[PDB]
């Protein structure tokens, strides 16, 4: 929710999410659900999106229907913003605790610095149970174990009510008397200054001194309990460990790529050329969270969101094994309602008709090669 | 008698001069005016500069000099009959100013605009700079002053004063410079209008409105 | 035109252009001329020139005396801005169609983002013929083939005239009546409001309604014809393919480098040391578009602009073959009027007396090694 309305080429050429997995589809309150995967920051990052020098690994949901217990880019826990580097692939892991009963479309998203929430695929997860069951316990370096759901709640309230009351008390003191039309006219013809006088100005400095007094008393009383406190921990984490990917064995070349307007399909003419040594076939074209597969070749088992998985969405003019050393040109068609439903079709309103995706190739014994393609994508109407 | 085609001078004097200029650059824009480090630039274009600056200081000194001395000393008593003739000549000066501004602020300005798009500048002294800044602007400023002074020295209402809007109108250009407000004219018209209607209130102008017109 | 006046060191240490070639020196209206070559973004890019994160491959001419039909950096067509990367070398190719008869000094230039047009060498090319002959045909994805010279011209004109006329019509309507000195006075003593009244205010709303009406009619009429339209395509192209250069086999070391003031020559004391295995000689020093050659060693054939080519401009104290494994110190002098004509001599006014060039070495069988030098360049007066 929130992708779809954002520019189709940003969605294509910004971050690619793959090897996504969700530990659970249905979950009880207080239970854990773990999201894993990889993302690539596209080498051809658009203009116009500040490079992800300060990015944040977020979660796309309707507020705290879950809470984020942990998050990890590379091996590292990531509660700050992190510097990601264009071109690199990373593995992430988000760990959610369930908090509100319902049906939630949970996404994994990146937050970028200068302009943009970069929203990955969303999967529906269901939380059963009562919100009154939810606990967020946390042990401090100070001994105590508290519940973050309610920690410091009453304190917060008290101080607010107390100070609010005093606010009222002060206006209340002055409003025993008549407030406007008499006081206004006294000021007018002739002098005011009959309107105020100690005992008024005693009360004035009563309040004034009492206020300063209570603040300092309260503060060094608050310092007395809670003598051990740190400042908010902040600051972008550099040195994110990227994934070391083997150099791919297939290389592809995109000669023209077109889409029908209106339509539900993108054609592209690829010259796939198989270096390395096992007969290779094309199994998937991933484009903007939308996955087009040739079921002749590959079948998702990870339960990828049903609306984004095009089971036999991908057709190759010739998808026989491509022998090692051999190179062929092939016409490929990615085709599925998702192309219209997730509005990739809206690329026609974009000021940069260029797409970008990942192709996944599979050899005989089922091990894979990931090449990335990008190219201009040109409309055809007639 | 009344207001002559001494005006036709004012309109054609710029028109001819500036149309000669537009021809002149038109032929030497390309030829000499491209490479400033060629000696044909220091003759057809640089000499042009020194010539104009000198001609401007001179004509400015002569033109303002002239009018300030021929300032009407016995202004106190001269007829409404001429308080019109003069008011009209003043208006010719303003037409000359406005025309002069047109050429400077619209014509040669957005021309220089095109010139920048088509060649990377070799100097702060391109042809269109020699013409836009150091020919075009001094001219309309000199015209500006002339008018102002004419009014101050020739018409009561304007004498014993220094009109604000008019001063602002005339010196305003001195605080307009580029990289890397002339609406006062209104105030100064609403003035020159009143200036026209001292005896010339009558009217028309309130009489022959309440009738024919 | 426009180099020369720009800072001599900017010109030395910004972009190096070499292997320039021009397919023709004289050309008929509507004919093609193709510019090719290579450029290196200098590793020691000055301060003060924004890195070429957003640069544009332009052409240096007096307007559209030619039109740029095509431009290529690496393999890719480059109608947008492009991100070039410091240190790298690229090959470009501009393709120009002739449009205006005459003698044009065409340059190949880079347009950089934050301060600077980076102007390459310019070569004189002559166009013969009539401008009335020029055509710029283009076929749309919409069926129609149009001439860009005049496409949509009449339309533009109509709509401007029409609206312009209506503007006049409005002032016209009011100016049938007297304009200033009566209307001014009426406002003064006593009230105005006799000055305007329907039928005036009928015409007022006549115009007002007529205008909104014609705009919307016109718009959805313009939408009826031309129902297929895209937004301006824009946005910096990333991922420019740089050229894969073999590591050079010669290495040079610049110990002192001086120029005479005033003068036409730059001396430098190089220690050339020939690794790799064929007796090597020095054949050229390229500096700021100006190419200095030892004609005992190398001869231009490409017709490099005559004012920038110093045929035997370059003299080496000892330019015998430098044996492999051997290493020697040599005094080199680049000398030619071009040094004063293109104002490299104007380095004496620059806040950064450092130069930068390319040296070209040639072995016995005539294959070449390019090393780049930069160093401080110091004046000598006495
Ligand atoms: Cu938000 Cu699915
Ligand atoms: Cu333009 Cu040399
Ligand atoms: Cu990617
Ligand atoms: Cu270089
Ligand atoms: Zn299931
Ligand atoms: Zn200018
Ligand atoms: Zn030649």
């Amino acid at each position: 929710h929130g992708e779809k309305s954002q520019a189709a080429f940003m969605r294509m050429r910004t971050i690619h999410w793959y090897d996504l997995s969700w530990s659970k589809e249905k979950v009880k309150i207080n239970e854990t659900v773990e999201i894993k995967g990889k993302f690539h920051v596209f080498e051809g990052w658009p203009e116009t999106v500040d490079e992800p020098d300060v990015a944040f690994l977020n979660v796309g949901m309707p507020g705290p229907v879950f809470i984020r217990k942990e998050s990890y880019i590379g091996g590292q826990l990531v509660p700050r913003s992190v510097r990601l580097e264009i071109g690199k692939t990373y593995d992430f892991r988000v760990v959610l605790k369930a908090r509100r009963p319902g049906d939630w479309h949970v996404h994994t998203m990146m937050n970028v610095q200068g302009g943009g929430p970069i929203i990955g695929p969303g999967k529906w997860i269901t939380v059963e149970g009562s919100m009154s069951e939810f606990r967020n316990p946390v042990t401090t370096l100070t001994g105590q174990t508290v519940d973050l759901e309610n920690y410091n709640e009453g304190n917060t309230y008290f101080w607010h009510a107390f100070w609010f009351a005093i606010g009222v008390a002060w206006i209340g003191y002055w409003s025993r008397r008549p407030i406007f039309i008499p006081r206004l006219l006294m000021v007018d013809a002739g002098r005011a200054d009959e309107l105020v006088s100690a005992t008024d100005r005693k009360v004035a400095m009563g309040f004034l001194a009492a206020t300063i007094l209570i603040v300092v008393m309260a503060m060094s009383s608050a310092n007395s309990k809670y003598p051990i406190t740190i400042p908010l921990q902040a600051g972008t984490m550099r040195g994110m460990k990227p994934l070391e990917l083997p150099a791919p064995t297939v290389s592809v070349k995109v000669e023209d790529a077109t889409y029908r307007v209106p339509g539900r399909a993108m054609r592209m003419k690829l010259t796939i050329t198989n270096h390395g040594n096992s007969p290779i076939r094309l199994g998937e074209f991933y484009t903007a969270s939308v996955r087009f597969l040739d079921s002749d070749v590959y079948k998702d088992t990870t339960g990828y969101p049903e609306d984004l998985l095009a089971e036999d969405g991908l057709s190759v003019s010739d998808n026989s094994p491509l022998a090692p050393g051999e190179t062929r040109t092939v016409d490929v068609t990615a085709s599925d309602a998702a192309w219209e439903v997730y509005r990739l079709s809206d690329i026609i309103y974009d000021p940069d008709s260029r797409f970008a995706g990942l192709l996944f190739f599979f050899d005989a014994t089922g091990n894979r090669q990931v090449v990335q393609i990008d190219a201009p994508l040109i409309p055809s109407f007639m | 008698l009344l207001d002559k085609k001494w005006l036709t001078f004012a309109l054609a004097i710029y028109t001819v001069f500036y149309l000669w200029v537009r021809w002149y650059e038109g032929v030497y824009g390309w030829s000499a005016g491209l490479d400033s480090f060629a000696p044909e630039f220091e003759t057809y274009w640089m000499n042009f500069l020194y010539t104009e600056i000198v001609l401007e200081i001179v004509t400015a000194s002569i033109l303002w000099g002239y009018l300030w001395k021929t300032r009407d000393r016995n202004l106190a008593a001269l007829t409404p009959r001429e308080e019109l003739r003069r008011n009209f000549t003043h208006l010719v000066w303003l037409v000359a100013y406005a025309w002069a501004i047109y050429w400077g602020a619209s014509y040669f300005t957005e021309q220089d605009g095109t010139w920048h798009q088509t060649i990377v500048r070799d100097t702060d002294f391109t042809p269109s700079h020699i013409i836009e800044f150091y020919l075009s602007y001094p001219i309309y400023i000199i015209t500006g002053f002339a008018a102002f002074i004419y009014a101050k020295t020739r018409l009561p209402f304007f004498a014993k004063g220094i009109s604000l809007p008019y001063l602002v109108l005339v010196v305003g250009p001195f605080m307009i410079l580029p990289n890397v407000l002339a609406l006062a004219v209104m105030g100064t018209l609403t003035q020159t209008f009143y200036s026209f209607a001292q005896g010339g209130l009558g009217q028309s102008l309130c009489e022959a409105v309440d009738e024919g017109l």
